[PDB]
């Protein structure tokens, strides 16, 4: 009956936060201080939470779903109805986990060391992620290409072969078809009259929207294709596609790395603030007092003031063991944390924003009920965050905070390079995260037999991306298999959808901050008609559909990469010059070796 | 650790009067099946706890909560408010209060 679950949550959602708010303590207690024994008070603790929660997943499978009518209560039990595991033999059960982490270990003990001496055997991040970031040597970086995928992907490939063999008869178990219809269930919406969606449709989506951007990015193509025979001769076929081994990193997903070689003016300074801030003895309470000083500014409140004693703004004087990466902790009961080592450059001032963003976006949903504290799917997380990061960068910005000259001029030399910084960024990403999704799939609803997995992997890397092999692969390297989100099993389409719904968050506020001149030149700072706007989506969370909530700031139904598009167009005006006498496209069949 | 010395009543069949007192255990039964005085589905203990550690954000810190209200029954003298009084003054024409 309907009224014997809506008395059920009320148990659940007191009993499960108490219990939530220690586990995540032990974790934020480990992370600022490495001991031994507090990995086990870790354990245990988060060993609470994992046994409670398969203790109550069962009882609502007592209750059936569709008698229920109000859609609020309706999404709290569709989420904790979800079995995941648990259907399956439990020698089975264990089998995938004797996978999982052989699956997580190999990918972290890959070894490289060289024919010449095997004695000096590097890992991945340290000297080999170097080896590809920095050094401009041919022959070097592809022995590194080479050797990485076949000494860590050749193994994972009878790993990876097997578990996608269980992890489907699981998902069709709880009624899909295969692996890849569980990951569209984030964006599936059923049955609100108008906002519904299905899972099949996003495949639609996608194949539509990326097609639209297919000349900027064979015009980014075509311009580096220019720049790269300076930097490497009678290596690469002006008309065919890139080697494989020289893309920025091991795989080329940012080409962040790319800046140097492929600037527009070289004698041209680019702004880093740096000199600036030791000039006027900035230290770490100045940086993350103007980041709150900008966010009262839009029209958002204060931080808590228990933010800045609870949060670890630097890394500890003393000789401390703490990992250090920076995370915005979401503990509960109104604690907020931040945890990072800040060095005072204008680059850890822009990423002082994209974490306080995700505080700030964990400070609105604050209200809802405990199932729905997130954001409203899995791309929105990271888009709301990055948005804030793209203020920053105005000059604007910078000479009204009182740290550039008054008189600095914003000539349109420097535009072009900084619209070239982002463009190697934001562009240089999406024909590798379509890609690899568009691939996972076909394997996980089985449209590719498994001799034929990576048969039809370099197929699709050279049409799309225009990405050419430096060596022939036979079915024995599990070259998919070498990523990090790959080898470590996440979704990888919350990746591509979150740049998409950044400038749709980022043009309508400009539109309502009453900017007119160029998209890149838009200011969010002292409006308070950009801040009303976006905090009637930031309430919601997961309490809405997100249908209905990316029309609340913009007003469409699906995402639109039109704001894009709307980005690049003072550096697409630049770029069309660039292209005169070069050659826009790629011929998928010249390969380097094959001459 | 967590002060659990605290707790609150979430389950009952019927809203109370104003200023209504309920100190007692019975235990809630949400469904049709009965439950012969154990816990079980439907069927809960109607007393929870208040998590408190002190590193918690506002509103979610326990607060010390004085409610009042004054009665007017029927009672001829009781007790009120403090009233104070000027100096006193002598040998002048004054309006005076006692
Ligand atoms: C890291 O944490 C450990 C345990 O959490 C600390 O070790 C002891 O912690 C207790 C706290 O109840 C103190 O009373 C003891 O004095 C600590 N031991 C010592 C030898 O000081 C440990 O101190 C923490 N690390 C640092 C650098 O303080
Ligand atoms: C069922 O849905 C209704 C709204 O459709 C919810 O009603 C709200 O309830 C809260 C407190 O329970 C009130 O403060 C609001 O004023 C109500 N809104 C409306 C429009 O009536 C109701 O809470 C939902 N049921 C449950 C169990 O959450
Ligand atoms: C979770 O797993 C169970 C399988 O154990 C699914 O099916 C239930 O199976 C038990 C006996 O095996 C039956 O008594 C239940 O009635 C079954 N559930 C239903 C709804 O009929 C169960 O469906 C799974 N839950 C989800 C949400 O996939
Ligand atoms: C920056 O703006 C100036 C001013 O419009 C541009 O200079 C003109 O560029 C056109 C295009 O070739 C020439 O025909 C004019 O003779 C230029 N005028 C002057 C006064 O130099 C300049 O090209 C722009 N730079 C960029 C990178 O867009
Ligand atoms: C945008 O916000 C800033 C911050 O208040 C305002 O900057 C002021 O600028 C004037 C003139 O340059 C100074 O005299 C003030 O001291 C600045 N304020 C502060 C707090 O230092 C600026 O005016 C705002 N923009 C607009 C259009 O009002
Ligand atoms: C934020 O803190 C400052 C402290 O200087 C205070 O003046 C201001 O009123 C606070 N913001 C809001 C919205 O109250």
């Amino acid at each position: 009956i309907e009224e014997q679950a809506k008395t059920f949550l009320d148990k659940f959602n007191h009993e499960a936060e108490d219990l939530f708010y220690q586990s995540s303590l032990a974790s934020w207690n480990y992370n600022t201080n490495i001991t031994e024994e507090n990995v086990q008070n870790m354990n245990n603790a988060g060993d609470k939470w994992s046994a409670f929660l398969k203790e109550q997943s069962t009882l609502a499978q007592m209750y059936p779903l569709q008698e229920i009518q109000n859609l609020t209560v309706k999404l709290q039990l569709q989420a904790l109805q979800q079995n995941g595991s648990s259907v399956l033999s439990e020698d089975k059960s264990k089998r995938l986990n004797t996978i999982l982490n052989t699956m997580s270990t190999i990918y972290s003990t890959g070894k490289v060391c060289n024919p010449d001496n095997p004695q000096e055997c590097l890992l991945l991040e340290p000297g080999l992620n170097e080896i590809m970031a920095n050094s401009l040597d041919y022959n070097e970086r592809l022995w590194a290409w080479e050797s990485w995928r076949s000494e860590v992907g050749k193994q994972l490939r009878p790993l990876y072969e097997e578990y996608v063999v269980l992890k489907n008869e699981m998902a069709r178990a709880n009624h899909y078809e295969d692996y890849g219809d569980y990951w569209r269930g984030d964006y599936e919406v059923n049955g609100v009259d108008g906002y519904d969606y299905s899972r099949g449709q996003l495949i639609e989506d996608v194949e539509h929207t990326f097609e639209e951007i297919k000349p900027l990015y064979e015009h980014l193509h075509a311009y580096v294709r220019a720049k790269l025979m300076n930097a490497y001769p009678s290596y690469i076929s002006p008309i065919g596609c890139l080697p494989a081994h020289l893309l920025g990193d091991m795989w080329g997903r940012f080409w962040t790395n790319l800046y140097s070689l492929t600037v527009p003016f070289g004698q041209k300074p680019n702004i880093d603030v740096t000199d600036a801030m030791v000039d006027q003895a900035w230290d770490a309470q100045r940086i993350f007092k103007e980041a709150e000083k900008f966010f009262v500014s839009v029209g958002l409140p204060n931080m808590t003031q228990g933010f800045w004693e609870n949060s670890m703004l630097t890394d500890p004087g003393n000789v401390q063991k703490a990992v250090c990466h920076p995370t915005a902790w979401d503990l509960g009961k109104g604690d907020f944390r931040i945890l990072m080592c800040t060095k005072v450059t204008m680059d850890d001032f822009l990423t002082a924003h994209h974490e306080m963003g995700h505080i700030q976006y964990d400070m609105a949903y604050a209200a809802q009920p405990f199932l729905l504290r997130n954001g409203a799917n899995e791309g929105f997380h990271e888009a709301v965050g990055e948005i804030m990061s793209l203020s920053a960068a105005t000059p604007k910005h910078l000479k009204s905070i009182g740290l550039l000259s008054p008189d600095f001029q914003e000539d349109n030399e420097t535009e072009i390079n900084f619209l070239l910084k982002q463009a190697l960024t934001i562009v240089g990403t999406l024909p590798f995260t379509y890609m690899l999704e568009k691939w996972r799939w076909m394997v996980f609803k089985g449209e590719i037999p498994k001799d034929q997995w990576m048969k039809k992997w370099w197929e699709m890397k050279r049409e799309i991306v225009g990405v050419v092999e430096p060596v022939p692969h036979d079915e024995t390297y599990c070259d998919p298999a070498s990523l990090f989100h790959v080898s470590n099993d996440y979704s990888f389409i919350r990746y591509y959808t979150r740049t998409l719904y950044q400038f749709q968050f980022q043009e309508a506020l400009c539109q309502a901050a009453k900017h007119e001149g160029p998209l890149h030149k838009c200011d969010i700072s002292n409006s308070t008609e950009a801040g009303q706007k976006l905090f009637n989506m930031l309430r919601l969370g997961k309490s809405e559909p997100w249908t209905l909530a990316l029309e609340n700031v913009v007003g469409a139904k699906n995402m639109n990469v039109r704001p894009l598009l709307n980005y690049f167009e003072p550096l697409f005006t630049w770029l069309k010059d660039q292209n005169k006498n070069s050659f826009v496209g790629w011929s998928t069949d010249w390969s380097p070796y094959a001459d | 650790g967590g002060n659990y010395n605290y707790l609150y009543r979430l389950f009952r069949k019927s809203n109370l009067k104003p200023f209504e007192r309920d100190i007692s255990t019975e235990i809630y039964q949400a469904g049709s099946t009965p439950c012969n005085g154990v816990e079980g589905f439907n069927c809960y203990f109607p007393l929870q706890s208040y998590g408190f550690q002190p590193t918690n954000g506002v509103g979610y810190q326990p607060y010390r909560v004085v409610v009042l209200s004054f009665e007017l029954l029927h009672a001829p003298a009781t007790v009120c408010g403090p009233k104070k009084s000027t100096n006193l003054v002598k040998n002048k024409c004054v309006n005076f209060n006692f």
